[PDB]
């Protein structure tokens, strides 16, 4: 197993949309690298379209729950959740490749039934959103009103620029 | 479920 | 044809679910009395289980649009948007046959896309419930209170509870 | 049209199962038979394997509405809502061809949902299976009891047995 | 039939979605009433959710293209492209009864395809987007940087708000 | 095998859908882990939307039936069944991470068949929600009939949220 | 028409499956040529595969209800119920054109649900098993016994061997 | 009606596949035409790639039931049933356009369920096709070996040879 | 494997519906934990909804053709075929966590073809009916008539009302 | 595994469509490979028809992510992504066998929704459009415009063409 | 239903 | 809808 | 479109 | 398959 | 089956 | 009905999509229209997208096939095929209403099968695209150069730019 | 693994379809072969109906990439694209089992869109015809003349004759 | 059933 | 195609 | 067929 | 997303 | 694409 051989030097591998049983993946290599080392950083490889929004946050609350850093670096791409995850990575750790894009939205979904229904879940998705804008908003040093009206629809991010952004540290040239 |  | 015939001793037939279709069908129908004889009596038979809401809207604001007053006569059964239709019939001229069931209840649906849109749609269909609710309110004589909370979920009702609510005027023995 | 003509002859046709869109023709039928000659009898035979509910009972309250005797002739089956139905013909005009077989049974349906929901519509479903009941022992003679009883499950029966049964009043040679 | 008799009277219908097949009706309705009287007002009654853009645009220029003054009547709803169509109406006989919606918002399509051709079909719509934009300035009053912020997303609005945004004339309560 | 390392730190993974076969590993590893060694704490991570009721109650009483204490602690969400089986955590020892999303909901269903079926499957499920709702009462410090009313409709919050309310002991943000 | 012209000759022809919609056509066009004249024969052409038991006994019923004698004529094919009304023609007027088959068996059916709605629909389907080989026999002459046995299975036979049976009575050569 | 003002000159047209609906009006068609005039010939265009066999029998034996002579044209093609049909045509009156094509061949079935169902099936397959094999060789001339021999699998036919063959008369060439 | 070291401690779970294979999987179990030691109990833990009777069976008498004790313990629910196994246990060997389910019920299944078939079939179900209400009578202590009474339709109880049931021994409380 | 020895021989296969999967098993190897050796060679052999863009680039950007020389050599065929990445291997040691054919051409997709989100992904996909033929000028030393002009539909070349346009160095015969 |  |  |  |  |  | 009138007028409504049934339909009432008067003009208002090439030669060569001149209208939009008829019309007459959009563009179009089917479907799309191009200068005044340096993509413009290039001899205001 | 055993003995089974996917394997068990002895002969059994022609085009550029001699043998049939590869085998080495059949034809393929990218699409297949039949024409000593007249269609053949024809040098019998 |  |  |  |  |  490739994978199996690349946990072993640490590497952890992000690719795909995001849902409960690729998090599940990923938080289950995240514990088990802190107990083979928890004080050896980690590298998170992330290429993902994005995801389930409580899926990327059990992802994020492990990144900060082990002792380990762990490092993000972004190849391919790292959208809307994938983007969120990226940003989220170890201060002055969070790496992309020159030519991945990086992009940043605001929370989809659906709401069916009554009417009290569907309001309980708009303003779930709307406390979900900004919860997101919160963090993407302390993680790039954004303020919170300025992350809100740029991720009000797709921002696409060439490296360089979601660097100047603020969501990694360095463009590994 | 919400999404991003 | 019987229903052309009926519809000349001024009885229009409302059944089945409420749609544009059928509701402009029933607009017209309404237009064409009033254009007949804007002084005679309409009679509004309906058994319907519901339907859409701007649709039932188009239908209740006609009846009131025209000069002749629109009977209400509940058959089989008025559901939700049906009741609504059936409680807006003019006053004392609202009936319902001895074994009809009367449904009230808030409004169902649909919201899909991004938080804004999901926000968007939530607060338009709370507005469509607020509206229904007091005018059921002021259409049975009782506070928009009440009704809200008789509405949250289905509430049936005989026609003869119809009558002590206060959504028909009399059940024809 | 050859059903056009027996309605000139005040001959009304009930074939196949009940729902709205067919009660509403029977229920625009009996209206216009009614405004034809509100005096004349009128001949609903009926062979139906049965139907909605409410859309029966629009039917039946259109029958003791409108001002002629609506004798009910069962030919090939009356079953379930359509045995009920023909139990509420004038009283002493309720017929049956030898050969047909009549079957009453307790109302049939579906929830889905909320727990709440779930329980309101078992409690309405309810509500409906004891009118019928209520409404079938008036029209045979027999107790709430015995028809209670009897319709727990499909219970089939002959013309002759149907008419001894009190469902019926004669069946024709 | 019940809509040529209301033909008749110069009132056409448009009911439901919008696109060529109802389109190539109103404008063959519209332009029959004008042969038929050029001078009489012709009432042109809207419940519509919207539609193919094009197309309503077709029923649009027929409506200024005539002779006669067209009124437009919002019953039920008027979204989107059919909201667009109320506002072409002729000034002063822009009309809505007391509960109709009002909804307009930018347009909405799909391109597929070589970058080359989703970049022509984008401009496209983007110029059917400005165009669209323009026709509600010039009609209600508004500026077009207004309409352009106010249909970014879905914008509800009662009767009365329609008539304050300068969308309809009158509220005929 | 990732989640076989885990199991040996008796750590168990309870992510996704809750049903027979999802209860059935949870069950598995816990009878195993007990017997592995029946004094020393066991870590339960969850994940999930919900599910089955039955299975996750399968899993609540082997929590309680085997002698280890079963630690409970939320990543990214627990919801209805989720939040129920997380709150069934040995007292003291029910976590959740910073950002996970806790909800709990009344019990969900449905029912086909005779009038008395439905009011037989209506029963049960309102024993089971009766059933549900007093544990989570018992589990939180709630009245019975407040988490009845709580759980009307979807009620989401926040883990903070969840600990002031009682279904968790705290957070580890 | 083409089927109206051969109606004003009181030619009624039946062709296809027998089901609810066929049995109230039949019928209808039955208690028509009664109207015109209750003394004149009718000529029933049958060329059906069989079909829907109780839509057979309606047409059954009624050819005995109306006082013309009502003749039936085989071409192509008269099976099982179609065979069966064949039989029931008016005696000495049941015919065959030469190259029809006739065949004969008993019910089909099918039941599903609990051990006691399956027995009641079995006890239900061999009362109407019973009760046609008792009219076969009538019909026929043979005894109870024999149409029993030689229903068992599709039973096959020329136009001939049906008149030597005495499903009809003469074979136009 | 075209093919109406054809049927007033005693013009029928058999087309498509043979099965009970068509044969139901062309059987209607022969005895109206018989009902207009009993003495003038029919004639019965041919283009059919075949159909049932028992509704085929029909056909055939209303052709030789009625009165006048019922001429075949043969146009496009007349296979298996249709070809049969054909040489079913008054002697001396069938005929094909030069470049019609004539093809016969045995019988096309299918059998399900127990041996004993199946053993049925076959025999009457068989029996329908040495029915027709017979009939076959009464119209051509052919010894029943040779149509047996030659419609074991598809034979087909030009025009002139099929008339060479004794399926037809002439060609109206 | 986890379900292979369960087994090492003479320990089976039977999850979800029963049918052949899932009954072929326990059996060879059962016979497999008899050859490693015909001494020691055997824990059969059920978490099951039911399903086929014979396939249910099959594992009833493996359970009393070893030699060593079956205990049963109902973890979730043990409905219908699986409460049926669940009282199948050994004497004083079978218990109920305190939040498991119990539901008993008659056979439900379905039979098509000829009258004589659905009669066989109807019979054979019956047959099966009668042999496990007779068990259920036998296993709890109840009379015959009593658990016809009860399984006539759904019948849910709780662990502690099926100890006094007396399908199950104790409750591990 | 066949793949797994040759991956001893640093050879890598990247065969069939391009996508996220196919890209991290790539993106995988290569990193493998580096770990095992920074210093030798690997070849890439491509056999691809192309594949989504930002997957593709994540394997461009591991290739001069890693320390060794990236050789690719095209199989059977290169083209759009896949003869990108062609290419992109080290200078001099980008190879393709005498009989594959090599494609390029601009990058194709689709935008669905408002016209506001449409022209935002049009732009996006016009980025990916200008990088990528970027790339491909500075790899084949053509001008922007040539490669513009080129890649404007499908441009297909021999590996003998593919070397004098630049993409390639050597066609090993 | 009952068929024949 | 209920059913009979 | 919303629903009653 | 009868089932229970 | 009821779930949550 | 509504078409129908305003054809008496002279008015031909070319609305949808052209195929061949929509091109015989046109293609009748321009015979049609020149039957009731050689000499008088025609009007073709023209709403389509476009459709089959050869259907819309069709309709081309209808139109100076007959002697009365056809004027073209383009109402809502005339895009590729229906930009091609729209500029057929008759010189000087060609108009628009002021909203149109009148797209042109190369055809399109499939092929399936073996290397040689291909090439000559390929080549006989060539041919058709040469034809159009040419007919398409000739109509307007354009170069054959130019007219297919714009057909490449879609090539979208406004009546007024539709006039400048050619296409259109007046906007109608 | 049965077939990596014989792979041990430089055997190399290439069977079904030729795809991008089995061609990569082919292909790897190529090289790995080499690399194990550049020296060996190896054993290509072919049984293929053929497939995509670069893939395959990938195996025979690497069938004379490597050094050891790769033998074909062909079993069951070899068509088409697997024709091709069966003739590239090393001269002298192309064998066939005496009942194989091998046939030879022309690609086949598709193209949809613009005229300009089906011409585009058709030379490039028609480049592949020519590629294919001058290497045809070249191993088996047949001019280009006579390839492109026998793969005009499907040209089958037996072992003996493809031996004749200089697809293959021996049959091995 | 049989056809021809 | 584009629609409001 | 071919289209425009 | 975009492909090429 | 292309097969043979």
């Amino acid at each position: 197993d490739i994978y199996s051989r690349l946990l072993k030097d640490r590497i952890v591998l992000l690719s795909g949309e995001i849902n409960d049983s690729v998090a599940s993946s990923i938080v289950a290599q995240l514990l088990f690298l802190e107990a083979e080392d928890p004080e050896k950083d980690i590298g998170l490889y992330i290429n993902s379209p994005g995801g389930v929004i409580t899926s990327g946050l059990s992802i994020y609350d492990t990144m900060n729950f082990i002792r380990p850093d762990v490092s993000t670096i972004c190849i391919g791409q790292a959208a809307a959740m994938g983007a969120f995850l990226l940003s989220c990575g170890a201060k002055g750790k969070r790496f992309s490749l020159p030519h991945s894009r990086i992009m940043i939205h605001q929370p989809l979904g659906g709401a069916q039934g009554q009417a009290s229904d569907i309001e309980i879940i708009s303003n779930e998705i709307l406390r979900l959103k900004g919860l997101m804008n919160s963090i993407l908003a302390q993680n790039s040093g954004q303020s919170l009103e300025q992350i809100a009206k740029d991720t009000d629809r797709d921002f696409y991010m060439s490296a360089k620029e979601a660097k100047e952004y603020g969501l990694i540290d360095k463009v590994l040239q | 479920a919400a999404a991003a």
